[PDB]
DNA sequence: TTAAGTGGAGCTGGATGCTCTGT
DNA sequence: TCCAGCTCCACTTAA
RNA sequence: ACAGAG
C-alpha cells in the first residue's frame, strides 16, 4: 500500500530502475520488481495463447496444452484489462532451455 | 391507419372480383389482343360492386378505394394501366383513366426459403465448432422431421 | 494402472502476438451471458443479480462470498469472463483511424481492392520477404493508400469511388454523388432526380439534396467487410491469423472479471458504464417495439456508439454538449495511460517490501562501506536464510532468542510446506531441535548482511549502492561522511530509502557490482566521489 | 553514433525512438500508451520480449549485464556413454521376408 | 438512481414507464412464426437428387482421389500381400503439365 | 468471401479428398505462388504437391502465366470450384436436348475433365452395355453422331490447347509453354473412320492426340439463362405469350454474346416461320403479341427498330434485374411475413420516401409497421440516406428516407446463400460421422449376401441376415436417409437461387 | 514382447545430489517417473534401458539445480498384434474372462470369442465348456489360476485426462481370443 | 483549355519530476 | 503552456 | 483535493 500510516512500504521508482540496469544488475532488478512485490503463476495454453484456469483451458475446451509460468500480477491483470479492450495478447510459450 | 382489421378483407375482396375477371376472358379464349383488353377493370366499376356488397355501414366512397386499390399492387397481385379518357361512364379523371387487372407473381419462390438456413434469425451466430451448430440445431431438427 | 503427466509443466515466453477477437470466440472464452442492468437485489442479502454484471459466476472480489465458475476465493482465482449482446453494431473506439483507412483502399460496390494487377503482383512479393520489420509493415500501408487514393474507377467492378472522410464523432460519410460546373453525369443524374416521392409531402428535401452522400454506418461497414476477399486482406495490412475486418465493429462485448474491477472503489467506474450499456440495450429495443419515430432510433443510437466508446477512452475530443459528460470517469485507456498508469505506476516501477525510510545523521566511526541500521528496523527485515551444514548451530540459536532479543528470528518454514509458524507463539527450544537440512529460518538482519542504500531524487548511478549492515541503537541511518558526495545528502532533516534483497544472487549482485568499495570513481570521466569532504580537509 | 545508425538524424523523441526501438511494449511504455496498442492489434504485429523495458514487464531477467551468458554445471558425467547390445535384433539375422 | 449521461437526452420526458429488466435470458433458439416452404416435388426434380448420390458413390472410388499415407505399421507378416489394396495408377500428359512436377 | 472458401475446402474433400484441398484452398486464399513456397506455406512434402496439383490442373481449378526468371506460379479459379455443385444439374439437361448416349458424354467430361474423343467415345459405349441386353452392342459410330451434335450447340469446346514447339520457339524446354486458344476450332471435331463395340465387362497411333475436350460451363449456364426468362413470361400472360419468347431466343443462341444488353433483333416475317407449325398463329396474330409485350412496363423486349415490318428485340440485363427483383422479395415475403412485403415494394417503387408516407401508401398502421420498418435494415435489405440540414449532422435536425438498394442487397443475399450450401453439408456429414456404426452394421449383412452370392450360394444364408440386432435399429437407418433426400435435394435448390443472382451480378460488372 | 521407445525430457538434478555421479543419477530419477507406467501412445514403461545421449547441465537463473536434456531409451511393454503369450486367470464375470498377465491385470477374453459349444454360464460367475463324451458342461475356468493360452487381437488406448478444473479407468486395455485350435488351458493340448 | 504534382496555411492531438508525511 | 502529422487549396508545367 | 519536507 501507499504511506506510512497504511504500512506502505518504498518505491522502486522509474529512475532506480534506471540505475539498476547501469549496474547491469539483472537478477537484483529480477528481486526487487517481481519476487519482492507480485510474485505469480498463470494457467498459459501453449496453443491458441490463452489463459487458462486450474489447468482447464474453456477455449479450447481441452487440457493438453496448459502450462505454468512465472508472471508479474500487473502483468495479468494488464493480460485482461486489453482482452476487454479486443486487444488480445496472444501468447506463445516454448520450453526454458 | 382507417383500422387495420379494416382493410383485411378488402384485400380479400378486391382481388377475387379482378381475378374472376380475368378468368372470364380467360375462358372467352376468343383473341388474346381483346382477351388482354377483356382483363382490364375500368377504375370506376371496381368501385361500383364493393359499396353494393353492404360490409359496413360507412360509405366506402370513390376517393378511398382508389388509394386502397394501390395495395393489390404492392403484394405482387395486380397491374395498373393508366390510359386516355376517351370513353367512358364517368371519366373520374379529366383526360385520363385507370385500369387495373390481376396477374400471377412472376416467379415460384427461390430455393433459399426452401432451406432452414434462409429463414433464420440467429444465422450469424452459428458456426461449427462452439455452441449453434447445425449439427446441434434445433430449426433443422424440427424441421426435418416432418 | 494408472497414466504418465508430466507433473511441473513450466515453460518460457518467446513472443508475444497481439490481435483481436472474432465475435464468436468471445462466446468461446466466457461463462455467462449478462442481461441485467441492476447491480444489486432489493433484500438485504446484499447479494447480486444471477445474469447481470457483478454475477459471481465471473471471478470474485472478496474474499467473504466465493467465486462460482471454480469454487475458490480471492487468493485463487485468475477470473472469468462474460459477454453483453448487441442489437445494434457498433464502432471500436480505437479501430476507428483504421476503419476509415480500409475504406479509402477498398470499393464500396463489389469490396475487393482498387488495384491495377501489376500493383497487386508487386506488394504481395514485397511481404515474402524474411526479417520483415514493424517498421517495413507501417511504411508499406502508407504508399498503398498513395496509389489507391489516386485512382476513383475500379479495375473490377466500375464502380465510382470517391473520398472517404470523417464527418463527426463517430461517422464516416462517402462523396459519391458530388457535383461539378461541367456537363451532367448519367450517374449523377439518376440519383438525384429519383427524389420525387419526398419532396412531395415535404418541401425542405428540395435545398438540402445538394449535400446527400452515401452516409456509412455500422450496418452497412458490417455487410461490406464479410464480403472482402481473403487474397486482399493481406493488401490491407491485417495480419490474417490475428484478425479479420469482420472483427472491428463489434456485435458482442466482453465485461471483465471481477479481479478487474474491486467490489468497494461502491462501484468501480468501468462497472458503471456496463450498466449504461446493457441499458441502452432495453431502451433502444423498446422503442423498435412500441413504434417510436427514425430520429429518437438515431437519437438513441448515437449513445450506444457513445457509451461504448467512453467505456474504452473517456476522454473523446469531439463530444456533443447534449451527450458530453458530467462528471469524469476512468475508461479503459486512462488506466493505461499516464503517471498513475499501469505502464508508469504498477509495471515499471512499483511499490515494493522489505524497506525501510528514516532521518540519517552523521557517524565517521564506522568504515566507508558500512551502514548503522537501527535496532527497530532490524528487528522487522528478516532475510530468508536456508539452513544447511554450515549454519545449522548459529540458526538454533537465533531461533532460541526468538521475536524480541535482537539476534533473532520472527518466522520458521518447513521443507515442502508452504506456510510460515510465527515464532512467538508455541515454544522455540522445541523448534530448534526441529530443524531439517532444508527448512527456512527468517532471521533478523544482523552484522554483515549486504543491504541497499538509496537517496530518493537518483540522478546516476551512484545515488543507490550497497553497504555491510551494522546494528546500532539510535534511531537514524548513519554512514560516514566520505559518501556524501555520491548521494548529495547534507544531514539537514533528509531521508534516505533502504532495500534489503531476499536472495542470495541479489545479495551477490548487490556486493560485487554495487559496492561502494568498487565505485570510487564516476562513471562520467573517471573522477574519485568517495573522498574527503569538509573537517576531513581542513 | 547512436542517432546517425539509419543515415538520418532521429531524434530522443516519440518519433525518433519510433523509428529505432521494434517493441511494442518499449513504445507503450513510454508516451502514446493507447495507440500503440490498437495499432499492434490491428496490424496483428508479434512482439519479441529481447528488450529490457519489456524483460522487466514480463518478469523474465533481462539480457544485459550478468544474463548474457549461461552457468553450466562441471559435473562428473560420461556423455554418449557405452551403451547395452542388443542380441536378438540386430541386422545380420533378421533379413526381411518380402521380395 | 441517476446515470452519468441525460436520461432526458435519451427520452422518457413524463418519468415513467422504463424498460423492464431482463432476470433469465433468452433461449438459444426463439421460435418463429413462419416455417420454410417445402420442396419443389415431380419427376423431373427427384433424378437430379438420384444422381447427386451416385456422384459420391462414384467420385471416391475415381483415381482422383489421392487417399492419405500410410505409415507408422508395426512390424512385417505374411498378410500383407492378402490386404495390398490395389489401384491402378494413372499417368497426365506431360506435354501440358510443367516439367517440375514427375514423380 | 469467407463463405466461398469453407465451401471450396468441402467440395475439394467428398470429391478430391483431405491431402489435396491443403493445395487448392491455399491459392484461394493466399495467391499466386511458385511450387516450392506452396509446401512450406502449407508443411507437405514435396511429392504430395506434385501429385494435388497435376489433379487440379487436369480438371482446369488452376491456371499458371509465366513470370520472370521462368517460375512457374499457380493460381486456383474461385467460380470453376463453385460450379461443382451443379455437376446433376448438368448431367440432367443434357438428358432432355440429347439421349442417353449424350448424356454420359458430359458426364466423362465432368468427373474426369479432359478427355480425348477416342476415349470418351469408348466409355459411353462400355457404360452403355449394362444398360442393353440379348446381344445388343453399343457402337462408337452412333456416339460421335451425337458427340458432333455437342459441338454444334456449344455444350462441349475444345481446351486451349498445346501449341506446336516445332513452330514456336525451337530449341531448349520451357518450363509453363504458354498454352493459347484458337478462335476457328473450339469445335470442330477430327474425322473418325475407326468404329467398334463396346465391352460388357466380363472380366476375363491415336488421330487425336493432343485434342482435348472440355465441358462448356458457360453454355449450360446460357441454356439456364433462356429457362429462367420464358418461365416468367410464361406465368405472367399464357403459354401461348411464352412460346414467342422461346422464338426469338433460340435464334439469339448463336448471335449474342454471354454479356449483352441488346441482342441482335429479329424481323417478325421469319419469326413467324421459325415458330413451330403446331400453333394456330397467324402473322396477324403474331404482331397482336410483339406490341404488348413492349408494352408491359417489366420490358422484357424492346421495339429498336422499324426497318423490315416488324423488327424486334429482346432485353437480358433488364430481364435479369426483373429476376432479382422477384428473388430480393421472395425472401422478404417468407422470412418477415406478407405485409412486410408491402412495404419492400413500396419503397422499391416510390424511391426516397419517409415514415410517414409508409403507413399512408400500404395502409399498415403505426406500432405495427415500424417493427417491419426497422427489422430490415437490421438484416440490410434497407438502406438509409439521411439528407442533412446543417454540416452537424446532429440526428435532431435532419431527415431519414429509406431506400432500397438492390446491387448491395443482391450480393448479401447471395453471401447467405454460399454459408447456408456448407451447413447443409456440415449436417449430412454429422449424421454420417456419427452413424457409421450402423451402416458398416447394413454392410456387413449385406456382406453374407454379396460375398458367395451365385458360386456355391445355398438358401441356409438367407435367413440369418436379420438375426443380428440391427432389426429394431432399422427405425434409425430410414430416418437418416430420409434426412439425406431432404439436406441434398435442398443443396440442388439454393443454385436455383444462386444463378439468378449470379447472371444479375455479372451482367452489371463492367471489369474495365 | 517388450519393446524399445526413444523419448526426450529435462531433468532437474537438485543440488544436494552433486556428490554421485550424473549417469547414476539421471536413472534414478527417469524410473521415478515413467516405472510402472502407461506412457500414452506406447504402452506399460517397465523401467530404462540405457541413456543415449546426454547434454550439457545448465543452471538457470533462480535455481541452484542443474537441468540437462536426456535422450534415453524405455524398455516397454507393447505386444504387437495376434501374439500368442501365456497368462493365469484371477477370477471370472458374466462380462468375460478376466486374465492376469504378471504385473498387467487387464485382459479381456470376451465371450463373443470364446469357444463355440458353451458360451452362456448357468448364472455362475465361472465361466464354462461342454464336450459331450467327457466332462459335460461342468468344466469351469478354475480361481487358482491355471495357465492358459490366449491371442490378443485387439488394443485400444483411450485418454484419460482431466475433463474440468481440477478442484480410475485404465487407460491400457487388451482384448484377445481363445476359440482357435490350440488356445485355452495347458491341460487340453 | 485542364490534369496533375507540389508549395503553403490551418486544424489536430500529444506531452510537461521524484518520493513520503498528514487531514 | 510548446511541437510534429494530417488535410485543404492555389500555383505553375505540359499536353 | 490541498499543505508540507528533502
Ligand atoms: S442454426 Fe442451423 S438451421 Fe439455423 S441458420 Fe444456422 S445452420 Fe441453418
Ligand atoms: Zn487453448
Ligand atoms: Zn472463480
Ligand atoms: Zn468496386
Amino acid at each position: 500500500t501507499e504511506g506510512r500510516s497504511r504500512d506502505g512500504g518504498l518505491r522502486l521508482g522509474e529512475m532506480e530502475r534506471d540505475c539498476l540496469i547501469g549496474y547491469g544488475a539483472s537478477m537484483l532488478l529480477l528481486e526487487r520488481l517481481m519476487i519482492s512485490s507480485d510474485a505469480f503463476e498463470v494457467d498459459v495454453c501453449g496453443q491458441c495463447g490463452l489463459l487458462g484456469y486450474s489447468g482447464w483451458c474453456h477455449y479450447c475446451k481441452s487440457s493438453c496444452h496448459v502450462s505454468s509460468l512465472r508472471i508479474p500480477y500487473a502483468c495479468k491483470l494488464l493480460f485482461q484489462e486489453l482482452q476487454s479492450m479486443n486487444i488480445i495478447p496472444r501468447l506463445k510459450l516454448s520450453k526454458y532451455n | 391507419d382507417f383500422e387495420s382489421e379494416f382493410v383485411e378483407v378488402l384485400n380479400q375482396q378486391c382481388f377475387k372480383f379482378l381475378q374472376s375477371k380475368a378468368e372470364t376472358a380467360r375462358e372467352s379464349k376468343q383473341n388474346p389482343m381483346i382477351q388482354r383488353n377483356s382483363s382490364f377493370a375500368s377504375s370506376h366499376e371496381v368501385w361500383k360492386y364493393i359499396c353494393e356488397l353492404g360490409i359496413s355501414k360507412v360509405e366506402l366512397s370513390m376517393e378511398d378505394i382508389e388509394t386502397i386499390l394501390n395495395t393489390l399492387i404492392y403484394d405482387g397481385k395486380v397491374e395498373m394501366t393508366i390510359i386516355a379518357a376517351k370513353e367512358g361512364t364517368v371519366g373520374s379523371v379529366d383526360g385520363h383513366m385507370k385500369l387495373y387487372r390481376a396477374v400471377n407473381p412472376i416467379i415460384p419462390p427461390t430455393g433459399l426459403v426452401r432451406a432452414p438456413c434462409g429463414l433464420c434469425p440467429v444465422f450469424d451466430d452459428c458456426h461449427e465448432g462452439g455452441e449453434i451448430s447445425p449439427s446441434n440445431c434445433i430449426y433443422m431438427t424440427e424441421w426435418l422431421e416432418f | 494402472k494408472e497414466q504418465f503427466r508430466e507433473t511441473d509443466v513450466a515453460k518460457k515466453i518467446s513472443h508475444i502476438c497481439f490481435g483481436m477477437k472474432s465475435p464468436e470466440e468471445m462466446r468461446q472464452q466466457a461463462h455467462i451471458q449478462v442481461v441485467s442492468k441492476n447491480l444489486y437485489s432489493q433484500d438485504n442479502q446484499h447479494a447480486p443479480l444471477l445474469y447481470g454484471v457483478l454475477d459471481h459466476r465471473m471471478g470474485t472480489s472478496e474474499k467473504d462470498r466465493p467465486c462460482e465458475t471454480c469454487g475458490k476465493n480471492l487468493a485463487d482465482c485468475l477470473g472469468h469472463y462474460g459477454y453483453i449482446d448487441l442489437e445494434l453494431p457498433c464502432f471500436h473506439v480505437g479501430y476507428f483511424r483504421a476503419v476509415i483507412g480500409i475504406l479509402q483502399m477498398i470499393c464500396k460496390t463489389c469490396c475487393h481492392i482498387m488495384l491495377s494487377q501489376e500493383e497487386k503482383k508487386q506488394f504481395l512479393d514485397y511481404l515474402k520477404r524474411p526479417g520483415l520489420t514493424y517498421l517495413q509493415k507501417r511504411g508499406l500501408k502508407k504508399k498503398i493508400s498513395d496509389k489507391c487514393r489516386k485512382k476513383n474507377i475500379c479495375h473490377h467492378c466500375g464502380a465510382f469511388n470517391g473520398t472517404v472522410k470523417k464527418c463527426g464523432l463517430l461517422k464516416i460519410i462517402h462523396e459519391k454523388y458530388k457535383t461539378n460546373k461541367k456537363v451532367v453525369d448519367p450517374i449523377v443524374s439518376n440519383f438525384l432526380q429519383s427524389f420525387e416521392t419526398a419532396i412531395e409531402h415535404n418541401k425542405e428535401v428540395e435545398p438540402l439534396l445538394g449535400r446527400a452522400q452515401e452516409n456509412l454506418n455500422p450496418l452497412v461497414v458490417l455487410n461490406l467487410f464479410k464480403r472482402i476477399p481473403a487474397e486482399d486482406v493481406p493488401l490491407l495490412l491485417m495480419n490474417p491469423e490475428a484478425g479479420k475486418p469482420s472483427d472491428l465493429i463489434l456485435t458482442r462485448l466482453l465485461v471483465p472479471p471481477l479481479c478487474i474491477r474491486p467490489s468497494v472503489v461502491n462501484e468501480d467506474d468501468l462497472t458503471m458504464k456496463l450498466t449504461e450499456i446493457i441499458f441502452l440495450n432495453d431502451v433502444i429495443k423498446k422503442h423498435r417495439i412500441s413504434g417510436a419515430k427514425t430520429q429518437m432510433i438515431m437519437e438513441d443510437w448515437d449513445f450506444l456508439q457513445l457509451q461504448c466508446a467512453l467505456y474504452i477512452n473517456s476522454e473523446l475530443s469531439g463530444i456533443p454538449l447534449n451527450m458530453a459528460p458530467k462528471k469524469w470517469t476512468r475508461g479503459f485507456v486512462q488506466r493505461l495511460k499516464g503517471k498513475q498508469g499501469r505502464f508508469r505506476g504498477n509495471l515499471s516501477g512499483k511499490r515494493v517490501d522489505f524497506s525501510g525510510r528514516t532521518v540519517i545523521s552523521p557517524d565517521p566511526n564506522l568504515r566507508i562501506d558500512e551502514v548503522a541500521v537501527p535496532v527497530h528496523v532490524a528487528k522487522i527485515l528478516t532475510f530468508p536464510e536456508k539452513v544447511n551444514k554450515a549454519n545449522i548451530n548459529f540458526l538454533r540459536k537465533l531461533v532460541q532468542n526468538g521475536p524480541e532479543v535482537h539476534p533473532g528470528a520472527n518466522f520458521i518454514q518447513q521443507r515442502h510446506t508452504q506456510m510460515k509458524r510465527f515464532l512467538k507463539y508455541g515454544n522455540r527450544e522445541k523448534m530448534a531441535q526441529e530443524l531439517k537440512y532444508g527448512d527456512i529460518v527468517e532471521r533478523h538482519l544482523i552484522d554483515g548482511d549486504v543491504v541497499l542504500f538509496n537517496r530518493q531524487p537518483s540522478l546516476h548511478k551512484l545515488s543507490i549502492m550497497a553497504h555491510l549492515a551494522r546494528v546500532k541503537p539510535h534511531r537514524t541511518f548513519r554512514f560516514n561522511e566520505c559518501v556524501c558526495t555520491p548521494y548529495n545528502a547534507d544531514f539537514d532533516g533528509d531521508e534516505m530509502n533502504l532495500h534489503l534483497p531476499q536472495t542470495e544472487e541479489a545479495k551477490a549482485e548487490a556486493l560485487v557490482l554495487m559496492g561502494t568499495k568498487a565505485n570510487l570513481v564516476t562513471p562520467r570521466n573517471g573522477e574519485p566521489l568517495i573522498a574527503a569532504i569538509q573537517d576531513f580537509l581542513t | 553514433d547512436l542517432m546517425t545508425y539509419k543515415g538520418e538524424v532521429l531524434g530522443i523523441t516519440r518519433f525518433g525512438l519510433a523509428k529505432m526501438k521494434e517493441s511494442v511494449l518499449m513504445l507503450a511504455s513510454f508516451e502514446k500508451t493507447a495507440d500503440h496498442l490498437f495499432d499492434a492489434a490491428y496490424f496483428g504485429q508479434k512482439d519479441s520480449v529481447c528488450g529490457v523495458s519489456e524483460c522487466i514487464i514480463m518478469g523474465i531477467p533481462m539480457n544485459i549485464g550478468t544474463g548474457l551468458f549461461k552457468l553450466l554445471h562441471k559435473a562428473d558425467r560420461d556423455p554418449n556413454p557405452p551403451k547395452r547390445p542388443l542380441i536378438f535384433d540386430t541386422n545380420e539375422f533378421h533379413i526381411p521376408l518380402v521380395t | 438512481a441517476a446515470y452519468t449521461f441525460n436520461i432526458e437526452a435519451v427520452g422518457f420526458s413524463k418519468g415513467e414507464k422504463l424498460p423492464d429488466v431482463v432476470l433469465k435470458p433468452p433461449p438459444l433458439f426463439p421460435d418463429t412464426d413462419y416455417k420454410p416452404v417445402p420442396l419443389k416435388t415431380g419427376e423431373g426434380e427427384e433424378y437430379m437428387l438420384a444422381l447427386k448420390q451416385e456422384l459420391r458413390e462414384t467420385m471416391k472410388r475415381m483415381p482422383y482421389f489421392i487417399e492419405t499415407p500410410e505409415e507408422r505399421q508395426d512390424i512385417e507378416r505374411y498378410s500383407k500381400r492378402y490386404m495390398k489394396v490395389y489401384k491402378e495408377e494413372w499417368i497426365p500428359d506431360w506435354r501440358r503439365l510443367p516439367r517440375e512436377m514427375m514423380p | 468471401t469467407q463463405a466461398e472458401i469453407k465451401l471450396c475446402s468441402l467440395l475439394l474433400q467428398e470429391h478430391f479428398g483431405e491431402i489435396v484441398e491443403k493445395i487448392g484452398v491455399h491459392l484461394i486464399r493466399t495467391g499466386s505462388q511458385p511450387l516450392r513456397v506452396i509446401a512450406h506455406d502449407t508443411g507437405t512434402s514435396l511429392d504430395q504437391v506434385k501429385k494435388a496439383l497435376c489433379v487440379l490442373v487436369q480438371h482446369n481449378l488452376v491456371s499458371y502465366q509465366v513470370h520472370k526468371r521462368g517460375v512457374v506460379e499457380y493460381e486456383a479459379q474461385c467460380s470453376r470450384v463453385l460450379r461443382m455443385l451443379r455437376y446433376p444439374r448438368y448431367i440432367y439437361t443434357t438428358k432432355t436436348l440429347y439421349s442417353d448416349t449424350g448424356e454420359l458424354i458430359v458426364e466423362e467430361l465432368l468427373l474426369n475433365g479432359k478427355l480425348t474423343m477416342s476415349a470418351v467415345v469408348k466409355k459411353v459405349a462400355d457404360r452403355l452395355t449394362e444398360t442393353m441386353e440379348d446381344g445388343k452392342t453399343m457402337d462408337y459410330a452412333e456416339v460421335s453422331n451425337t458427340f458432333v451434335r455437342l459441338a454444334d450447340t456449344h455444350f462441349v469446346q475444345r481446351c486451349p490447347s498445346v501449341p506446336t514447339t516445332e513452330n514456336s520457339d525451337p530449341g531448349p524446354p520451357p518450363p509453363a509453354p504458354t498454352l493459347v486458344i484458337n478462335e476457328k476450332d473450339m469445335y470442330l471435331v477430327p474425322k473418325l473412320s475407326l468404329i467398334g463395340k463396346g465391352k460388357r465387362r466380363r472380366s476375363s497411333p491415336i488421330p487425336d492426340d493432343g485434342i482435348y475436350w472440355q465441358a462448356n460451363l458457360d453454355r449450360f449456364h446460357q441454356h439456364f439463362r433462356d429457362q429462367a426468362i420464358v418461365s416468367a413470361v410464361a406465368n405472367r400472360m399464357d403459354q401461348t405469350s411464352s412460346e414467342i419468347v422461346r422464338t426469338m431466343l433460340r435464334m439469339s443462341e448463336i448471335t449474342t454474346s454471354s454479356s449483352a444488353p441488346f441482342t441482335q433483333p429479329l424481323s417478325s416475317n421469319e419469326i413467324f416461320r421459325s415458330l413451330p407449325v403446331g400453333y394456330n398463329i397467324s402473322k396477324q396474330v403474331l404482331d397482336q403479341y410483339l406490341t404488348l409485350l413492349a408494352d408491359d412496363p417489366l420490358e422484357f423486349v424492346g421495339k429498336s427498330g422499324d426497318s423490315g415490318g416488324g423488327m424486334y428485340v429482346i432485353n437480358l440485363h433488364k430481364a435479369l434485374a426483373s429476376l432479382a427483383t422477384a428473388t430480393l422479395e421472395s425472401v422478404v415475403q417468407e422470412r418477415f411475413g406478407s405485409r412486410c412485403a408491402r412495404i419492400f415494394r413500396l419503397v422499391l417503387q416510390k424511391k426516397h420516401i419517409e415514415q410517414k408516407q409508409v403507413e399512408d401508401f400500404a395502409m399498415i398502421p403505426a406500432k405495427e409497421a415500424k417493427d417491419m420498418l426497422y427489422k430490415m435494415l437490421s438484416e440490410n435489405f434497407m438502406s438509409l440516406q439521411e439528407i442533412p440540414k446543417t454540416p452537424d449532422h446532429a440526428p435532431s435536425r435532419t431527415f431519414y428516407l429509406y431506400t432500397v438498394n438492390i446491387l448491395s442487397a443482391a450480393r448479401m443475399l447471395l453471401h447467405r446463400c454460399y454459408k447456408s450450401i456448407a451447413n447443409l453439408i456440415e449436417r449430412r456429414q454429422f449424421e454420417t460421422k456419427e452413424n457409421k456404426r450402423l451402416l458398416e452394421k447394413s454392410q456387413r449383412v449385406e456382406a453374407i449376401i454379396a460375398s458367395m452370392q451365385a458360386t456355391g450360394a445355398e438358401e441356409a444364408q438367407l435367413q440369418e441376415i436379420e438375426e443380428m440386432i440391427t432389426a429394431p435399429e432399422r427405425q434409425q437407418l430410414e430416418t437418416l436417409k430420409r434426412n439425406v433426400n431432404k439436406l441434398d435435394a435442398s443443396e440442388i435448390q439454393v443454385d436455383e437461387t444462386i444463378f439468378l443472382l449470379e447472371s444479375y451480378i455479372e451482367c452489371t460488372m463492367k471489369r474495365q | 514382447m517388450f519393446v524399445l521407445v526413444e523419448m526426450v525430457d529435462t531433468v532437474r538434478i537438485p543440488p544436494w545430489q552433486f556428490e554421485r555421479k550424473l549417469n547414476d543419477s539421471i536413472a534414478e530419477e527417469l524410473n521415478k517417473k515413467l516405472a510402472n507406467k502407461v506412457v500414452y501412445n506406447v504402452g506399460l514403461c517397465i523401467c530404462l534401458f540405457d541413456i543415449t545421449k546426454l547434454e550439457d547441465a545448465y543452471v538457470f537463473p533462480g535455481d541452484g539445480a542443474s537441468h540437462t536434456k536426456v535422450h534415453f531409451r524405455c524398455v516397454v511393454f507393447h505386444p504387437f498384434l495376434d501374439e500368442i503369450l501365456i497368462g493365469k486367470i484371477k477370477g471370472c464375470s458374466p462380462e468375460g474372462v478376466h486374465v492376469s498377465l504378471g504385473f498387467f491385470d487387464d485382459i479381456l477374453i470376451p465371450p463373443e470369442s470364446l469357444q463355440q459349444p458353451a458360451k452362456f454360464d448357468e448364472a455362475e460367475q465361472v465361466w464354462v465348456w461342454e464336450y459331450e463324451t467327457e466332462e459335460g458342461a461342468h468344466d469351469l475356468y478354475m480361481d487358482t489360476g491355471e495357465e492358459i493360452r490366449f491371442r490378443v487381437v485387439d488394443e485400444s488406448f483411450v485418454d484419460t485426462s482431466p475433463t474440468g478444473p481440477s478442484s480410475k479407468e485404465a487407460p491400457y486395455t487388451l482384448v484377445g481370443s481363445i476359440s482357435e485350435p490350440g488356445l485355452g488351458l495347458l491341460s487340453w493340448w
